[PDB]
């Protein structure tokens, strides 16, 4: 999971 | 155009005076850069509330979506801008807004840990057990990221539809 999100950016993405 | 760049750096940055001077200019409100952000979003997401205040009163559409169906209000959602979350629900935002993943903004407040955003989006109608593409409810990354009182918060809403 990434610690921040953002545009562009989709909430699952792996990590 | 030339205007568009200039006003979602400025959004961005938190320039507030620099956007509305740009808005008089006659600055495209729905300008957005490589990833489909807005301005509305970019501010939303950094937490300038002004600049929020100043494009939704400047036209701004409180549901444009960019590149991965993220509105404003799941940027701010997720960065935990409290304010800027109640403008945009009295301004017409989609409490309920799901991106492409079918994540919402309560999905990302409870993940990240925004107490006080999950009972602000239920106050303001949020789908309590709104499903992601992989059947996730909000509850469910709530006690997956361990945030268990914001499980208790959500299970007692459900309850009580
Ligand atoms: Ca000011
Ligand atoms: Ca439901
Ligand atoms: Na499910
Ligand atoms: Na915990």
């Amino acid at each position: 999971k990434s610690i921040r999100i953002g545009p562009g950016q989709a909430f699952y993405a792996x990590p | 155009s030339d205007l568009g760049k200039k006003l979602l750096e400025a959004a961005r940055a938190g320039q507030d005076d620099e956007v509305r001077i740009l808005m008089a200019n006659g600055a495209d409100v729905n300008a957005k850069d490589e990833y489909g952000a807005t301005p509305l979003h970019l501010a939303a997401w950094t937490g300038h509330l002004e600049i929020v205040e100043v494009l939704l009163k400047t036209g701004a559409d409180v549901n444009a979506v960019d590149s991965v169906g993220y509105t404003p209000l799941h940027l701010a959602a997720a960065e935990g801008h409290l304010e800027i979350v109640e403008v945009l629900l009295k301004t017409g935002a989609d409490v309920n807004a799901q991106d492409a993943q079918g994540i919402t903004p309560l999905h990302l407040a409870a993940w990240y840990g925004h107490l006080e955003i999950v009972e602000v989006l239920l106050k303001h109608g949020a789908d309590v057990n709104a499903q992601d593409k992989f059947g996730k409810t909000p509850f469910d990354l709530a006690i997956d990221n361990g945030n268990e009182d914001i499980a208790e918060v959500l299970q007692k809403a459900a309850k009580l539809n």
